[PDB]
């Protein structure tokens, strides 16, 4: 595929909050520190 | 009618559902209600010819 522009978000979590990041999951980390929206097109990667 | 999902309210689809098959469960929903407006209007044709 050939995309528009592509952003990469990079930071480090703990290793059972890596379910957070997801499109309408909630958590502490998800309501105060980083939301995916719904419509969410994209990878994430996760490597300890 | 549940029309093979699991709730026949919307927003219990809502609220006991992350969006992501919530939507699944409404699509299914909708299609189905469709489904009988459809089948409505259609014997209404006939009954009115």
């Amino acid at each position: 595929l050939c995309f528009t522009n592509v952003y990469a978000d990079s930071f480090v979590i703990r290793g059972d909050e890596v379910r957070q990041i997801a499109p309408g999951q909630t958590g502490n980390i998800a309501d105060y520190n980083y939301k995916l929206p719904d419509d969410f097109t994209g990878c994430v990667i996760a490597w300890n | 009618s549940k029309f093979g999902a699991i709730s026949s309210v919307l927003n219990d689809i809502f609220s006991r559902l992350d969006p992501p098959e919530a939507e699944v469960q409404i699509d299914r929903l909708i299609t189905g209600r469709l489904q009988s407006l459809q089948t409505y209007v259609t014997q209404q044709l006939i009954r009115a010819a």
